[PDB]
């Protein structure tokens, strides 16, 4: 939808897991939705969350996952 | 598999600690 676009994580969520755990990452960096950095992300086992790209373990997780 | 860049050092290792996840809270649309 491109009519009315928020945020991709209108909020993040505080779960800290590894990259085998993670099996999906996608980084939002402020859009003309939404003027924030926002990490959107799947976990196999795990969901698929909204999360904190300022949080350590996101930092490793993320990085060990790209 | 990336590429691209320039400069670096140190870095790598998986996980982190302290919390964990699953469980709930998160959303968007």
């Amino acid at each position: 939808s491109a009519k009315e676009l928020r945020c991709q994580c209108i909020k993040t969520y505080s779960k800290p897991f590894h990259p085998k755990f993670i099996k999906e990452l996608r980084v939002i960096e402020s859009g003309p939705h939404c003027a924030n950095t926002e990490i959107i992300v799947k976990l196999s086992d795990g969901r698929e969350l909204c999360l904190d790209p300022k949080e350590n373990w996101v930092q490793r997780v993320v990085e060990k996952f790209l | 598999m990336s590429n691209i860049t320039d400069p670096q050092m140190w870095d790598f290792d998986d996980l982190n600690f302290t919390g964990m996840p699953p469980a709930d809270e998160d959303y968007s649309p």
